[PDB]
């Protein structure tokens, strides 16, 4: 019973690292998507609307 | 994300289709063209009569 208790106790602490890395990498992926959106929107405003139009 | 949001809001201006041209300026061009067409129709009628 206490071996099972210790194993289930240590499982969450060993688990949490990979979700930390997962949220970190998806957080960086969000930054990449936002950078691409910023580039496309500045292309739409400056090149397509501000100067040419 | 906020930058993307008001950039999208500024470029769309409430329309699903993109608005590169100034919309009220665009309809000003359209009404100038339509009134010019009406004046041209009257002028061509007068030319035909002459």
């Amino acid at each position: 019973v206490l071996v099972g208790e210790q194993q289930q106790c240590q499982d969450a602490k060993s688990q949490q690292k990979e979700q930390m890395l997962l949220l970190e990498k998806k957080s960086a992926a969000y930054s990449q998507v936002l950078l691409r959106c910023l580039t496309l929107l500045q292309r739409l405003l400056q090149e397509h609307r501000l100067k040419t139009q | 994300n906020k930058d993307v949001d008001m950039l999208c809001d500024t470029l769309y201006q409430g329309g699903n289709q993109l608005l590169l041209s100034d919309q009220e300026l665009t309809e000003q061009f359209h009404k100038v063209e339509s009134q010019l067409n009406k004046l041209n129709h009257l002028l061509t009628d007068i030319l035909a009569d002459v």
